[PDB]
């Protein structure tokens, strides 16, 4: 099989920046190379065929060059909506193949997160286990530190992060930290809190709650 | 039951060599056209595996599928032997199949099935009735994210000129837009456009003007925007057919002007041949009598005078000018006539110098579309500035072309006494647009025995006919008579008062260049032309009918 | 309008069999190329097989050759992909895409229209419908959500007020817990004045278990 | 890497226009042969849908699949455009594909896949070693309820004549049995038989004789039974090459005798031309010098004398007889030589009357297969009775043909200095059987530079060569030298004692009629012929090697 | 050797579905014509459908058009006949036969090799394994047999001593009883001296119920 | 569809007789007609193609004529083994069709049947019902009368015949008459008998048995 490898495998760049993905084929492929665009959880879209020909509907800000073994996609004036993963494919051999893909990320102003903390609900405790969420709504960059404390017992290796795909309008992420422990262990302690270090905060924010409340 | 025909694939059907599976006859020429009722659609054929035709190397017997319609479409396949051809999908809305048999030995033959193949494309066609409006791509200024295949036709009430002018044009295999003087593939082609080849304004008095328009998702951004206007005309009686057709005014676009060649420096282009142009003029790459300036008037126009000058070299002050020339005209730019005066050609006495203008009024008006001036003698070199004068055949009162040329008269309304081919396309009889012409079965017939007939469809005032020879030993009708009828059953010959006798009209002197014959306006739904005399090759004819609609009491 | 709609994907025992359907609307599939391309969770696109129904030409990536069988019923304007002897690493979303090659050498093996994808999951793990727990606000902008916990296989789909509320919502990617079952949360931020006077119901749906429970989230205490 | 070749479809494979998918080069002539290793089997091809070749009407660029092998097989298909051909299944065990490219514009090209297509037929082939036995259909006297496709070859140790004679023959499209003087499709065809055309006895000293035999379930009952014998011969030295070849004895069968025509009454047939026949004789339908009696000797025979008489009309007692004639000979019945004496033809003085016999011994012995006597002058009419005299080239001691003609020398053992075609079938160099001949790259080369070489495969006693011109401005070698070697690496030229100098052998005077050249018996595994002189058209040659096996102590 | 072997026939609920397989050995099926011909119990041969796999050409008798779908997997050298919406009057034995047409205009639509036939039965009636009762001789030539009673669907197959005894046997055509179940008898005549000193066991076999009972017939009394 | 109808639809004829089946097609069919031979419970065999051409292996005693709308099979010297049903088929239209078939029967010497009578067995009675068989082994012609008597109460409409397909060697039939009644009703009577009128018996044979026997 002809193998395609893409360079770089991921990049962040600001809106309006020209951006250049590259794709090197393991042997001559004439101009028979296609570019697709995949947004997460959606089918790929054809952008470029035969190396340099825009497919219908594609913003003219996209363009392809290449001619043999190296090929290059170019987004000249990057847009938020252009957040996606981009695949090259060779359309030459009997069997098609794609590159592993280049993931493009948009660089924006720093956005301080809004941190919220949710306790479990009666419904849940009654079954067997309890879980405590920490929403960091809308921030940038994605690189954000989360710390959990249970009567200040800096717990670790007992909770999980899930990060939203970058908004293709505002270019921000949201992040959830979910903390599992048995109801047996949960009743041991009253006040649970969540602490969030992230660039766009001048110092760590810590959100918290009283068990029982009223 | 004559083999071959035209099948409308709206409903899936079969086509087989006449006998099939009985062995096919010798000496056989079946041709079919399978068409989809939408431009949108494609045709697909699948053959039956039981396929037997004579071998050798298909020298003798074979099947030919061509892509479109007619023999000059690209060959999708030629097969013979015992292997049926693989699925053939059309690229247009039409296919052409031909079966050939030698005078020696045969076989079972072939059977195929035809049906519409759906591609995905949308039929976005619209008809335009209103006084003014925009004709454009769907979604213009942007791409409509779909293939398209659409007819835009403008329809105008009689006495109304159609003016079409394009604002933006941004498109020859993936995308194109051809413009038709009539119904597409029935009227003549005004021209095929594609690219950023932005087409010049068009003024049609034919009563229809239509565009076929095709796109592809493989073309990244494309579309067009145009405007049309319906302007009322008023046919005077007091009216000379000597108006300038528009070299100086520019109503003839640069697009329409062309030539055999032009000087190497590119400073004597065809587009400088406009009368009274202050920048040089037209000169060819050499100076010889095998050279010409061509103007395409686009629509069938009446030419009545030519006016020419020379030219002073703006960069050197030299004086070049033509001293004499011949005129060469055609209805389709392919078949040409050199204007005659008496037996031999007509040499026009042109200029004596660069600046002054020389007028030459034709002997009698000449009906054409493409005009060529051809220099014969000159001073120093071949310099040329030019105006053409005339008017529209429609500028006469009650003188509309009634549908033969456009297609507003359907094939079903066109009948004949005999016809030479077993199964005969009625559109073969159409003035100018027909690829060949009407020929009777023995085209050397006894006079008054053969005739062509036009059913106008409702009772009209008929005021003339236009008569033309036949394209495909070149037949034309030299003299004829005309009868008319309201009933389709009770017929009166157009009488001549001098002689008291069916009037005998003059016909053509040429297989291409047509002649208008008018007469006292009579009421008629049916008109018939009966040839009386013809060229040595026999009767060959194309026809249009001139007239207008019927309209008081208390 | 040209469309492709896959179906027939889902959970399946290893060694087991399954049959995807690519169903063309808008055009006749014979005389096009119908390809299957798969994408393993969060990895790149793998070309897997194709068919050109008029001719019968088929071919396959080595990773599936011998185990997968592409085919087409043109009387039903559909292409199929019969997968057998299913391994774990076949787990992926499976797209079918159209190739328009007739008269277009530059678009050969180019895939111009893509179906929506169907998810094939290969696990000995069994089906399990989810538990939906609410995430209740406090006691400017306060936020709230739903915790969809203890389900398998993927995917779950969340909505608020049956689509009526989109703007400001965030449904998180399911994480795989150490227990082997997935869980995600969906949240929305909204004004703390329209809080406590507005119906906020999240709508969790899980085809694989045939569960719909629409849970109403309130800020409760005592 | 020269495009085209011969592929053994035992393993499924691909064939594509050179570049594919890269655009194919201009000015291109690829031809392939795809063959199954069993007669049994058929070839099937399936094309890739991505198929692009230049349009127009395949006037310029195209693909051609023919059914069998060579350009004169029936055309299964000729394609060009963007539609790949549909599955082509062979009817034999072999297919021929040819791709053609003009010197102007190209396209992606084509790719196909070949593999054996299994029909159901059984391969019932057997080789025959034993002194005597029956060769027959399976299940004979009855139908074997299966298709068949089988090779029967008889193999004989040297010095052993093979005699094949048929008891019953009951079978040209469904069933046939062709007989080969060698390996089928490598040795010459002795003849194709089918029907109740019961074939005459055959005596072959070639060392092999084989039958290919094909049947169908569509033929209700068919089969054949024959016997073969291996008779020891003993080559004498004291032996004249003047034995009668068998008109009178009948060893030449009626089947083998033919003529341009025969009298209308059918009472002077060719089969009455046997010397001393008491029933009339051979006379043609007219009497002219454009007439001939033909005898097919079947195997390559040496002719040394002709004896002729006239004939007395048994029904009228008139005396007709030929007075003079020319002789015309060919190795394949297609390419002919008129016997010469000096510059011009040889007129043979024949008879003075009907009864008496006239003998004419050839000047020198002539190696041929087909013989024609051609009357020039005669008394009253053209009457003819005839014997042919000679013997087998094998009747010399140690003078076996060593495999070039039969195919017992493989293509792999046949090499050359240059060859004109990039990729060159080695079988092209075979005496008599090769369709064309060995031509070098520039066929007008410098002497001693070019050579053809035969690897006999083990060390033999070599005693001569037979040399022949080339069939397909007709080249033959006029003079040559011979070198030999045991090592394939140390080479001795055959020396001439008079001159003390590599011996220079005489070659051919004709492109078809071959010449035997013998010499002192030397040991050799490799023999080389180096042309020294040739006809104006250049070097063209076919060759066989004569000799025998090596064999005392204590 | 050219062979066809059908499979996949049997009892089926009306309205139900079923899929016959014609499996070619000895030759490649593409590039032949594979026809299905059916024969309703004791009635004439009805042509039903055909396929020419290289091309794809298929066609159908009106009696089945719209409900049956002929097809072919040439990688498996097999042709199929998918029958749906099954009526009672589809009940029949279904043969598949080869047509060799390439280069043979005289043998077009001629069926030269026929499979062995598979029995498709369409009834709301359920399966039922048989009861095997012996038919005992008396107390030159005396005769004996086995009565295979109360089974459905057809067919049953009887043999004596596992094939060892053929000559002189007579297995009767099943009659349809008023009860709705079939029953037949198999008899053999044999010497009344070798009677009562020879093992006579009949071997009844019924695929549809998976029953084999080999019953030993003796002349018993008291 | 083109319909084919065969004439006659069945015939009996002696060994060595020439025999002539006929097949009339509902519209011209050139010579495109095939003949098959079906023996019972076996797949059909091609005999004749294109009206007049013997297929492989077929005894030359078979031959076909016809040429348009009427066609004719001819077995010149009929053999026992030729017992079968013969189908014509048109091989002309897009859709094949067959004739309803002609069933050929061999005419032999009259063969008197051997009549045997079997009572039920303990095994059977115990379940619920009893059945009494009457084998008429090997006879000709097939036309044979069976009568049942239960203490001379000529029973009718309570038993069933099953006739073997004609032997393709000896050309004879065998026939079974099976008599159903409930054990309730069976014990009413002791001596049951079976009576067989058939041409080849100069008078009716009656076979019988004693219930209990010993």
């Amino acid at each position: 099989d002809i193998q395609m490898t893409q360079s770089p495998s991921s990049l962040s760049a600001s809106v309006g920046d020209r951006v250049t993905i590259t794709c090197r084929a393991s042997q001559d492929v004439s101009t028979a190379v296609a570019w697709y665009q995949q947004k997460p959880g959606k089918a790929p879209k054809l952008l470029i065929y035969s190396a340099s020909f825009l497919y219908s509907g594609v913003p003219s800000r996209f363009s392809g060059s290449g001619s043999g073994t190296d090929f290059t996609l170019t987004i000249s004036s990057l847009q938020p909506e252009d957040f996606a993963t981009y695949y090259c494919q060779q359309a030459w051999a009997y069997l098609p193949t794609f590159g592993q893909g280049t993931k493009v990320e948009i660089k924006r102003t720093v956005a301080a997160p809004s941190v919220f903390i949710f306790p479990p609900s009666d419904e849940q405790l009654k079954s067997g286990t309890a879980s405590v969420v920490c929403l960091l709504n809308n921030f940038y960059p994605r690189e954000a530190k989360v710390q959990w404390k249970v009567d200040n017992a800096l717990q670790s290796g007992n909770s999980q992060e899930s990060v939203t795909e970058q908004d293709s309008k505002d270019s921000t992420y949201s992040l959830s930290s979910t903390l599992t422990l048995s109801k047996a262990d949960y009743e041991k302690h009253k006040v649970y809190a969540c602490e969030v270090t992230h660039q766009g905060l001048s110092s760590p924010v810590t959100k918290s709650f009283n068990r029982g409340e009223c | 039951p004559p083999c071959g025909g035209r099948l409308n694939s709206k409903d899936a059907g079969y086509i087989t060599s006449p006998g099939y599976p009985q062995d096919y006859p010798s000496h056989q020429n079946c041709e079919w056209i399978v068409y989809a009722p939408e431009p949108n659609q494609k045709i697909v054929l699948n053959f039956n595996p039981h396929f037997e035709i004579e071998k050798h190397d298909c020298k003798y017997d074979f099947i030919e599928i061509r892509d479109g319609d007619s023999e000059s479409a690209d060959l999708l396949g030629k097969h013979c032997g015992n292997i049926a051809p693989p699925t053939i999908i059309s690229s247009g809305s039409m296919l052409y199949i031909k079966f050939t048999s030698d005078y020696a030995r045969q076989g079972a033959g072939f059977s195929l099935r035809y049906e519409i193949f759906k591609t995905g494309s949308e039929d976005c066609s619209k008809n335009f009735t209103s006084p003014n409006g925009t004709i454009e791509s769907p979604g213009f200024p942007e791409k409509y994210p779909h293939n398209l295949d659409c007819t835009f036709t403008i329809l105008a009430k009689p006495k109304m000129e159609i003016i079409l002018q394009f604002l933006i044009f941004d498109l020859c295999k993936y995308d194109w837009l051809d413009i038709w003087d009539g119904i597409p593939h029935v009227g003549p082609l005004i021209g095929k456009y594609c690219g950023t080849k932005t087409p010049s304004e068009l003024r049609s008095s034919t009563g229809i003007l239509s565009l076929t328009f095709h796109t592809d998702m493989a073309v990244a951004k494309d579309g067009f925007s145009a405007r049309y206007y319906l302007v009322h005309q008023e046919p005077l009686e007091n009216f000379q057919c000597n108006v300038p057709l528009g070299m100086e005014s520019g109503r003839i676009a640069n697009e329409q002007i062309s030539a055999s060649s032009t000087y190497s420096d590119g400073r004597w282009t065809p587009q400088q041949s406009r009368l009274h142009g202050d920048d040089n003029g037209w000169t060819p790459n050499l100076d010889s009598n095998k050279e010409y300036l061509q103007v395409d008037l686009r629509f069938l126009t009446m030419l009545t005078a030519i006016a020419t000058q020379g030219a002073i070299s703006r960069e050197t002050q030299n004086g070049y000018y033509v001293k004499s020339y011949k005129l060469e005209v055609s209805t389709n730019g392919e078949d040409w006539m050199v204007y005659r005066h008496g037996k031999n050609h007509k040499v026009f006495q042109a200029n004596n110098d660069a600046t002054e203008v020389v007028l030459n009024k034709l002997h009698a008006p000449l009906l054409t579309r493409f005009v060529r001036i051809r220099p014969q003698t000159w001073h120093s070199g071949i310099a040329l500035r030019l105006e053409l004068f005339g008017c529209r055949v429609t500028d006469a009162p009650c003188s509309n072309m009634l549908g033969m040329l456009s297609g507003l008269i359907a094939d079903s309304q066109i009948s004949a006494s005999s016809t030479q081919e077993y199964l005969w396309s009625p559109s073969a009889a159409r003035l100018v647009s027909s690829r060949s012409g009407w020929f009777p079965r023995i085209p050397q017939a006894q006079p008054g025995e053969e005739w062509l007939q036009v059913d106008l469809g409702t009772p009209k005032t008929v005021k003339g006919v236009i008569i033309q020879g036949a394209r495909g030993a070149r037949a034309f009708v030299r003299k004829f008579k005309v009868s008319y009828s309201l009933n389709g059953k009770d017929w009166e010959y157009i009488q001549d008062p001098r002689t008291q006798q069916p009037k005998l009209f003059e016909g053509n002197m040429h297989y291409d260049t047509p002649d208008i014959r008018r007469f006292d306006p009579i009421p008629a739904q049916y008109v018939r032309v009966y040839p009386e005399r013809w060229s040595p090759a026999g009767i060959g004819m194309r026809l249009e009918v001139l007239g207008c609609d019927w309209t008081h009491h208390h | 309008e040209v469309q492709l709609v896959e179906s027939g994907g889902g959970l399946v025992q290893p060694g087991g069999s399954l049959r995807l359907s690519c169903a063309a609307s808008g055009f006749t599939i014979s005389g096009y190329g119908i390809h299957w391309v798969r994408q393993a969770p969060g990895k790149g696109l793998e070309w897997v097989a194709y068919i050109y129904p008029d001719s019968g030409y088929t071919d396959y990536a080595d990773s599936v050759k011998g185990r997968f069988t592409i085919s087409a019923d043109t009387s039903k304007n559909t292409a199929y992909l019969q997968m057998n002897s299913l391994r774990a690493e076949d787990t992926a979303v499976y797209y079918c895409a159209r190739e328009d090659f007739r008269n277009r050498r530059r678009l050969w093996y180019v895939m111009d229209y893509w179906g929506q994808g169907t998810l094939v999951t290969v696990s000995s793990a069994s089906t399990k419908g989810p538990s939906v727990f609410p995430l209740a606000p406090s006691s400017g902008t306060a936020a709230l959500g739903c915790l969809v916990k203890d389900y398998f296989p993927e995917p779950v789909t969340v909505s608020w007020n049956s689509g009526a509320l989109t703007s400001g919502v965030h449904t998180f990617p399911a994480v795989l817990q150490s227990s082997g079952l997935y869980s995600l949360s969906s949240v929305v931020t909204v004004p703390s004045s329209s809080l406590g006077t507005q119906t906020y119901i999240c709508n969790v749906n899980h085809k694989p278990s045939n569960t719909k429970v629409d849970k109403k989230v309130e800020p409760k205490s005592c």
